[PDB]
RNA sequence: GUUUGACCUCAAAUCAGGUAGGAGUACCCGCUGAACUCAAUAAGCGGAGGAAAAGAAACCAACCGGGAUUGCCUUAGUAACGCGAGUGAAGCGGCAAAAGCUCAAAUUUGAAAUCUGGUACCUCGGUGCCCGAGUUGUAAUUUGGAGAGGG
RNA sequence: GUUCUUUGUAAAGUGCCUUCGAAGAGUCGAGUUGUUUAUGCAGCUCUAAGUGGGUGGUUCCAUCUAAAGCUAA
RNA sequence: AUGGUGAA
């Protein structure tokens, strides 16, 4: 019998808030290695021959999407259901928790990572975005958060 | 960084969700055969801190030895029997049965253009590494051969 | 000697593409092994899985997104069959007798799903230059009015070419992948035909075009 | 055995982060990581081994002069638009012509007459010709 | 079932057509009584008149799904265009110069050409009529000659004159001709296809667009693309 | 939308790029190990090189501190044991040579900046292009002698 | 020595001011059972700490940071 | 004793 610390995962976003989530993801893809080479030739162009503000990005290397957390950089994280070493994500939800920072989890680590280029993802999170975010974020706390809060319960 | 966290997830392998997941990977590991390649350590914390990286050239092993020689030596050996084209530079506990033990063992391609081309490990190219684990070279082959530090005929011209 | 499905084995090749390949070879009785042999040795194969793996990445980018990767993904000619076919000039001008009448009835058939509108309008584009070259060498002897269509016989060179020109009313519409294929090396054929008979004719190819003339009639007045 | 956690650690939530780690100038500096591959092309352009992104696009662009014969199908045989009166065969012919076995059947067309040009009717037949000898055309065992 | 948000968007998008509608044929109603004393605007004009002028149109799909508003549906039903892809010859006058307007969106305009028209005509044509279900193609001039010719449009070649110089029998031979199906696009789906649609839809926002203004000049493209 | 592709796993190749068997074995590294305490000796097993191994202290030290590892003299036939046959070292001291160090470990996040393979040029490799590995972590920056950010 | 290149808001060190500031777990250890020249190793139940831990002798002191690895003489 | 040899 699963001990009450796991099955937290496998209960999931729901289909119209995740695909929400998914669209609003979209909208902030990190540059791909070809438009990254290709802009910096355009740039190197315009400098060998005749000062921008700060991109944004998708969080997802699970390193240094974890030093964003605890520091509460973090706005909102999604993590897969289906990673192999479940132990790299057993203890990020209730890190996530502690800190005081949205939380959600999804279903499929690969499809996780589809919107960030990599093949697989294992996590992601987002550091800044326009104003549905804190739409989103309530959404995913009143169906997940606060609706299956008992998630400590049961086996 | 998670590898902070996941040590000390680790060392209380007695907690409920350590126990519940070595009963779940033990009938997995037993259903594979004696010796098979494994795509990802199980323990990536571990395996980081022992020097294995994921760049291309690494091999992550697994192999079941009988419980009741050392056991990690054995396994060492076993392993790289059947892989004599790599070298066993380390392995490590993963998983216990009360009739098997299970060892993870990282194996390194010398021949591999990626492992010869990196001064940080071109070393293990050497012939003189070749099958570390039959002398006993490794880590576990060094504590059994007692290389501890401290208290633990010849006739001249004249 | 081997059976159609083991050469198809042993080309491990679907036989859409194997339509294709025997198409612009040609290889028939059950089959002679060598036809087979000399086929697999043909670099065709290698641009047809070159298209399979192309096709399959760009699925595989279309399933995951970020379509820009399949947009730059997108970054051939049958010359080495039309010697084989057509050791010399004359030859291909005595295949073209029954070769470009699949072409002249395509260049009236009208656009639909199972054929693009860039094959209409390149064997159109094809036909202008025909006639234009006919014209200009006045290699016209039969004018027979029949009722497929009128018979012309242009002495290219004295093989009476039999091509048949269809008529301009709508050709409504078997499986076109097949006359798809046979368009496409005839095609193939007629940009390296029509190259050395305008070359032949000492005008500057490819000359000058008015288009609009070609806005009134569209047809033969162009094109010089 | 079955008995719930308790969640005596996650009921407070931090106010300072955990690590007070000065801020670095890069994360304030535009990815000099970045200024370096860019110099880098630059370096590459001015040796003249890398194109120009503009030249690419402006460098996006010839005369090359079992084989039986095919056996061409025979020329025409009296289906002009206005052919000899004779020739107009009658209609218990032609219909059985029309039901005559595919394959089998011997001639390509129905004899017809037409004085007028502009009365002559287009032929719906010429795509299934064409099709019947485009088998011959490669499946011939010649 | 259908979910949620087909049903909010279709409704917004119905709201906003309905109110153009109603601006636009409010705006029109003035500007006929002559009065162009506290509107917008009250001259015509095209950017890329009234005058005589004939012009292919084109069904395109599109905007959203849209529930079929009355005014509009009405007008496409006069044309017989509620089929996509469909596009048939009319005569453009005063009176018909606000039909544009009013159907602007779900249709585009343009000037044709007479080796367009010929090709067009030559190309595909329809005559549903004698159980009269058969959609014969114009295979011979013989049914020309009988059913048509009465003011002396007797071949197809007659049926191109009239509709390119606007004869008698324009109407008449544009009603016989039951005007073509145009094939759509890309008219595929797979692998391919997938991604030729999408490269082919960015063009149409660029090319297809509608201002929504009330004087917003006649929406004009080359009939030389198809 | 019962169609689909991804990710994960399981197989196949007269496919491309790669490697281990065997021999020698004086020396070396581990397992096993017999008899006149004999002996952690001989034989047997497995693995390597010109040396092998060890090597930069969870060392020795009770000093006015030394300071990687290994060999010689000395310590010493002493400490210690079996006090009985026999076994039996080590610090310090002098001699020959001396070398340092690398990752886990704290955010590159204003840019996976990393690398294998295929191709066209000049070839113990370098350049452009393409794919693949990579985020379940590839480069620089830190290895306790600390170290990082800034002025 | 001779040379063609030297470079891009590129790299490093040092003293001053200031803020931050990690450590190899079925592992040490412990009991037993076999081996060892009363050290160590091995099988096995238990198996932990980080102003913490390992080795020693005097009323608790001296030194070091183990459970990863390379390295000619 | 070690490691091999063969046979009814």
């Amino acid at each position: 019998k699963v001990p009450p610390t796991i099955a937290q995962f496998q209960y999931t976003l729901d289909r119209n808030t995740a695909a929400e989530t998914f669209k609003l993801f979209n909208k902030y893809r990190p540059e791909t290695a070809a438009e990254k080479k290709e802009r910096l030739t355009k740039e190197a162009a315009a400098v060998a021959e005749g000062a921008s503000p700060k991109p944004y990005a998708v969080k997802y290397g699970l390193n240094h999407v974890v030093a964003l957390i605890e520091n509460k950089k973090a706005k909102l994280v999604l993590i897969a259901n289906d990673v192999d070493p479940i132990e790299l994500v057993v203890f990020l939800p209730a890190l996530c928790k502690k800190m005081g920072v949205p939380y959600a989890i999804v279903k499929g680590k690969a499809r996780l990572g589809t919107l960030v280029n990599q093949k697989t993802s294992a996590v992601a999170a987002l550091t800044e975005v326009e104003a549905a975010l804190a739409k989103l974020v309530s959404t995913i706390d009143a169906n997940f958060a606060d609706k299956y809060d008992e998630v400590k319960k049961h086996w | 960084g998670a590898y902070k966290y996941l040590e000390e997830l680790q060392r209380k392998k007695q907690s409920d969700v350590l126990r519940f997941l070595q009963r779940v990977r033990v009938w997995e590991y037993r259903q594979k055969n004696v010796i098979h390649r494994a795509a990802r350590p199980t323990r990536p914390d571990k395996a980081r801190r022992l020097g294995y990286k994921a760049k291309q050239g690494f091999v992550i092993y697994r192999v079941r030895v009988r419980r009741g020689r050392s056991l990690r030596a054995t396994a060492e050996e076993r392993v790289g029997r059947r892989a004599a084209n790599l070298r066993v530079l380390n392995s490590y506990w993963v998983n216990q049965d009360s009739t098997y033990k299970y060892f993870e063992v990282i194996l390194v391609d010398p021949q591999h253009k990626a492992i010869r081309r990196d001064a940080r490990y071109n070393w293990i190219c050497d012939p003189v590494h070749k099958h570390r684990e039959a002398r006993g070279l490794t880590a576990t082959g060094k504590k059994s051969r007692g290389i501890n530090k401290g208290h633990k005929l010849s006739l001249w011209r004249y | 000697f081997i059976t159609r499905s083991q050469a198809v084995r042993k080309l491990q090749v679907s036989l859409a593409d194997f339509r294709r390949l025997c198409i612009f070879k040609g290889i028939y009785p059950f089959y002679y092994a060598k036809d087979i042999q000399y086929l697999m040795h043909e670099p065709v194969l290698a641009k047809f899985r070159e298209h399979k793996t192309f096709a399959r990445k760009l699925t595989r980018a279309l399933g995951r997104g970020e379509v820009s990767s399949a947009k730059r993904l997108e970054e051939y000619t049958l010359d080495h069959i039309i010697k084989e076919r057509y050791p010399s000039f004359p030859d291909a001008i005595r295949d073209i007798d029954d070769a470009l009448n699949m072409l002249f009835l395509f260049s009236n058939l009208p656009s639909t799903n199972q054929v693009s509108s860039k094959i209409i309008n390149d064997a159109q584009k094809i036909c202008n230059q025909w006639l234009a070259y006919v014209a200009k060498e006045r290699l016209v002897r039969k004018v027979f009015v029949s009722i497929k269509g009128v018979y012309y016989q242009a002495n290219i060179k004295g093989e009476e070419v039999r091509w048949l020109v269809p008529f301009k009313f709508p050709e409504n519409i078997v499986d076109f992948r097949i006359m798809l294929t046979f368009l496409e090396f005839y095609s193939t054929l007629l940009h390296f035909v029509l190259y050395k008979l305008y070359t032949d004719s000492g005008l500057i190819y490819p000359p000058k075009l008015d288009l609009k003339k070609d806005k009134i009639i569209s047809g033969l007045s162009s094109y010089i | 055995p079955y008995e719930p956690l308790i969640d005596w650690f996650t009921r407070h939530e931090e106010v300072m982060p955990l690590t007070a780690v000065p801020e670095p100038k890069r994360r304030f500096v535009p990815s000099k990581n970045e200024a370096k591959r860019v110099m880098k092309i630059v370096r590459a352009i001015r040796e003249g081994r890398i194109i120009p992104p503009k030249k690419l696009k402006e460098m996006k662009e010839y005369d090359l002069w079992h084989l039986r014969a095919p056996k061409l199908p025979p020329p025409t045989n009296e289906e002009s638009y206005n052919p000899p009166e004779e020739y107009l065969l009658s209609p218990e012919e032609k219909e059985a012509w029309e039901n005559t076995e595919y394959s089998e059947r011997e001639r390509n067309f129905i004899p017809q007459k037409y004085s007028a040009l502009r009365k002559v009717p287009g032929y719906g037949e010429s795509i299934r010709e064409r099709f019947e000898r485009s088998l011959d055309l490669y499946l011939a065992p010649r | 079932f259908v979910r949620a948000e087909s049903i909010v968007a279709k409704t917004l998008a119905t709201s906003r057509e309905k109110e153009r509608i109603k601006r636009v044929s409010i705006l029109e109603d003035k500007k006929a009584k002559n009065e162009t004393q506290h509107i917008a605007s009250g001259k015509d004009f095209i950017l890329k008149d009234g005058k005589p002028a004939l012009l292919f149109i084109v069904r395109v799909r599109g905007p959203l799904a849209v529930n079929i508003p009355n005014k509009a549906f009405k007008i496409l039903s006069l044309l017989r265009l509620v089929e996509t892809n469909t596009g048939v010859f009319v005569k453009l006058t005063k009176n018909v110069y606000p039909l544009l307007k009013v159907i602007a969106p779900y249709v585009v305009i343009g000037k044709p050409s007479l080796s367009s028209i010929r090709s067009l005509i030559q190309k595909r044509g329809r005559i549903i009529y004698k159980a009269e279900p058969h959609e014969i193609v114009l295979n011979d001039n013989n049914i020309v000659e009988e059913q048509l010719g009465d003011h002396g449009i007797i071949c197809v070649e007659d049926i191109i004159h009239e509709i390119a110089t606007m004869g008698e029998s324009f109407s008449v031979c544009n009603f016989f001709l039951q005007p073509f199906k145009l094939n759509r696009e890309v008219s595929g789906f797979g692998s391919l296809n997938r991604l030729r649609k999408i490269k082919q839809r960015e063009a149409e926002s660029r090319t297809r667009q509608f201002s929504n203004a009330a004087t917003a000049p006649v929406i004009e493209v080359d009939i030389d693309s198809l």
